[PDB]
RNA sequence: UGAUGGAGGUAGAGCACUGUUUGGACUAGGGGCCCAUCUCGGGUUACCGAAUUCAGAUAAACUCCGAAUGCCAUUCAUUUAUAUCCGGGAGUCAGACUGCGAGUGAUAAGAUCCGUAGUCGAAAGGGAAACAGCCCAGACCACCAGCUAAGGUCCCAAAAU
RNA sequence: GGCGGUCGCCUCCUAAAAGGUAACGGAGGCGCCCAAAGGUUCCCUCAGAAUGGUUGGAAAUCAUUCGAAGAGUGUAAAGGCAGAAGGGAGCUUGACUGCGAGACCUACAAGUCGAGCAGGGACGAAAGUCGGGCUUAGUGAUCCGGUGGUUCCGCAUGGAAGGGCCAUCGCUCAACGGAUAAAAGCUACCCUGGGGAUAACAGGCUUAUCUCCCCCAAGAGUCCACAUCGACGGGGAGGUUUGGCACCUCGAUGUCGGCUCGUCGCAUCCUGGGGCUGUAGUCGGUCCCAAGGGUUGGGCUGUUCGCCCAUUAAAGCGGCACG
RNA sequence: GUGGUGGCGAUAGCGAGAAGGAUACACCUGUUCCCAUGCCGAACACAGAAGUUAAGCUUCUUAGCGCCGAUUGUAGUGAAGGGUUUCCCUUUGUGAGAGUAGGACGUCGCCACG
């Protein structure tokens, strides 16, 4: 019989492009590297992308078919 | 039979670590070099 | 230059963004009028509720 | 007609909006029977139409069935209340949208083709029109 | 609301993957018959045909693609006037229908279950003969004054026989 | 309501391109595993196919070529990874201690990520990486107990007893936010509080089923689709059936059959009129019109129904809270 | 020109063909040396300069494949309505995928030897 489902995990983008964030702010929750960590951005043990410094978030292209998040301080 | 174990410090006898082992694959007591917070140094730790 | 906007249709039964647009423009009762600059922001608002308003230059 | 195997035993009924995605032109035969309304076509209906056509053609020429009943549908028996999970699969349907050519024929003179496709159309739950290949 | 920048794979579409599938060509291989039988090599039903290829379909749990919208954001712009936070006091945890998008159901139900907007609830007035939920519209009051909305204008019954 | 199913956690679809989102909706997994299948350093690239080749066979090992991933990634699925997260090897134990700016998630309790700082390390020449594993399941509050540690307390005082603090163990408390350390049934002998929030009767909505009526016409009918019948399929009407729903009624809407009294519909049983006939006649068949009237008494059974007996011009079918 | 080393979505690729080595880059010659092969100096490592451009590699030609891809039209769809309302239609904005005209056999740097 059916009738089961796991709790939803609230994945996806947590900070906006062009938004100023403090260091440590989570930018993107994901399974796998759907988006890659760019400049001043790290990737956690469960693929969460977080800011390493204070700066403005930019979602960028990584080559042809990949994306990327970076944080640029002012 | 995978079981939970404690790794005691062979120097000061502090039960410093919680870990687990498969007894079938590791019959003898697991021995590891682990940092002892009491002695503040890496010491031989053995399952007790 | 200027836009004279008059509320000609009721806001009852309309979505929230349209009621809030009417309020953002400063319109109240039906047939209430208001004069606004012909900015791109104001013209955008008129477009959102054009079915509810009449506008004059 | 029935698929030999299916990935999922049960499927949504779905929706039939718009004209058919593909198969709107006669592709293999000389004459086609075009659906002008959207409707589920059962495998029983496809078979009745097919036999009605071939027999009138007197085993002459070729017949192409351009639709397949990919989709299953379930039912609940009389006396069964609502709830307690989706019913067991009952039959197979092809969802057919207006403009889909359901059948094509070739190898027979036009007079026979027009009467062949007329007899088939009366077996289907959809209104139809004859279409000549271009 | 506008501008700008982003995330996201739905509608549609497509087949490049995975399932489902039609015809054609050709085919390893697969069925019986004879000659030859040590069952060893052939020749055939326009016998069944993998895979390949050509053409054509199909998909909630397929995707080479992919919107509209919605969403997040900006020391941004215009209009607008709310937002949070701290504390006192609650009530609410049976909802309904209508439109739209889905599931369940027989793409039955004034059915059921979500999403979304509205009205009812807790809203009188006008229209829909009557008719909570539809359409128009929100009653602080007075008037034997005027203009309109939906809907109307031969009589009941106001207004174009 | 019962029976069955379900109860916590993970992945997907549903879910409407942020997030979230229900149903006894559609599919699967979990209650672990690993001493490397962890860390690091260095190195490596797959599955298949074609061709050749002893045992050797479709397929075990070998060689070349082709091959962008069609493999693998312990374990479900999704997302990801071949600048590897896949594969091999050396050394290792960071599957470190104290923590932790800032975020995500969130009613709470919890859950998730985390740069960076210090202590002491592993690998590496160094850069640097390392606080387990491609990612997301593999779990359980408190109370009460066990064990280890402890510069804490010690009821006059020293001790002790007994506590505290830190670490860790004992949950299919799985009805998985766990009522108790400890618990199954019968009630037609029943009772109270409530509910049309919720069933049984009747109404209502629906019409799958049912009854009736049609479309197409392969066929049957010696020939001949359509006198009559009519496969495979298709479309309706009705609201008498079997059902679905739960909208009025549970501060009660009395339930089958019969009796009495009927009344209405017409999809007409008889009688009246008519067309076609595979209508000689007599009997009939079938369709059309027609609701004026008529439409039996018994045997059995509570029965309705039905079988039977004997009649009849006939002995119609339904509705009216199954009047 | 060649050899290093980078940025830019393959418009940078792939296949086919042609030319070149002065240097350079490679094949290449060896296992004494550090080091190496779950066997093999093939590789890795080291030492070397007889030969060769044959291959790689550079440059050049080709769009056959892959990649990029305007416009128009259409699907869908926001908003506002409508009907004969499981569907369909009008108005207004937006606008694909497909299929195509075409583009493209790269471009922008820095260093070294010429
Ligand atoms: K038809
Ligand atoms: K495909
Ligand atoms: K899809
Ligand atoms: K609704
Ligand atoms: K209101
Ligand atoms: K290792
Ligand atoms: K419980
Ligand atoms: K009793
Ligand atoms: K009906
Ligand atoms: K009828
Ligand atoms: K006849
Ligand atoms: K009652
Ligand atoms: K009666
Ligand atoms: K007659
Ligand atoms: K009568
Ligand atoms: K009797
Ligand atoms: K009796
Ligand atoms: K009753
Ligand atoms: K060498
Ligand atoms: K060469
Ligand atoms: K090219
Ligand atoms: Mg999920
Ligand atoms: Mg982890
Ligand atoms: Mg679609
Ligand atoms: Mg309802
Ligand atoms: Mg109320
Ligand atoms: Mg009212
Ligand atoms: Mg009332
Ligand atoms: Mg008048
Ligand atoms: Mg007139
Ligand atoms: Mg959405
Ligand atoms: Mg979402
Ligand atoms: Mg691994
Ligand atoms: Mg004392
Ligand atoms: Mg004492
Ligand atoms: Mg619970
Ligand atoms: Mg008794
Ligand atoms: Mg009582
Ligand atoms: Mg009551
Ligand atoms: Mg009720
Ligand atoms: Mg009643
Ligand atoms: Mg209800
Ligand atoms: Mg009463
Ligand atoms: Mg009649
Ligand atoms: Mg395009
Ligand atoms: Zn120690």
């Amino acid at each position: 019989s059916n009738g089961r489902d796991s709790e939803s995990k609230r994945l996806g983008a947590k900070s906006a492009d062009g938004q100023t964030v403090t260091g440590g702010s989570i930018l993107y929750r994901q399974r796998g590297t759907k988006i890659y960590p760019g400049v001043n951005v790290g990737i956690g043990g469960d693929d969460t992308l977080f800011a390493k410094v204070d700066g403005v978030v930019r979602f960028e292209r990584k080559g042809r078919d990949k994306k990327q998040v970076s944080v640029y301080p002012v | 039979m995978r079981v939970n174990i404690t790794l005691e410090c062979t120097s000061c006898k502090e039960r410093n670590y919680l870990t687990n082992k498969n007894k079938r694959n590791n019959p003898d007591r697991l021995e590891k070099q682990k940092y002892c917070p009491r002695e503040r140094k890496v010491t031989l730790h053995r399952e007790t | 230059a200027e836009l004279k906007i008059t509320l000609k249709r009721s806001v009852i039964g309309r979505p929230q963004n349209q009621r809030a647009t009417v309020k953002a423009l400063g319109l109240g009762k039906v047939n209430s009028t208001v004069t606004k600059p012909a900015n791109e922001a104001i013209k955008g608002m008129v477009n959102t509720i054009s079915h509810l308003v009449d506008v004059e230059e | 007609l029935v698929p030999k195997r299916v990935k999922h035993r049960r499927e949504f009924r779905g929706k039939m909006r718009g004209e058919a995605k593909g198969g709107k032109e006669v592709a293999f035969g000389e004459w086609g029977l075009q659906a002008t309304e959207s409707h589920w076509i059962t495998n029983r209906q496809i078979e009745a139409a097919r036999i009605a056509m071939t027999r009138y053609m007197k085993r002459g020429g070729k017949v192409w069935i351009k639709i397949f009943p990919h989709k299953s549908y379930t039912s609940k028996a009389i006396g069964v209340r609502m709830g307690k999970g989706k019913g067991a699969p009952e039959g197979w349907v092809s969802p057919v949208k207006r403009g889909k050519i359901m059948f094509e024929i070739a190898g027979v003179p036009e007079e026979v083709a027009r009467e062949a496709l007329r007899l088939a159309s009366h077996k289907l739950p959809v209104k139809t029109k004859i279409v000549k290949r271009e």
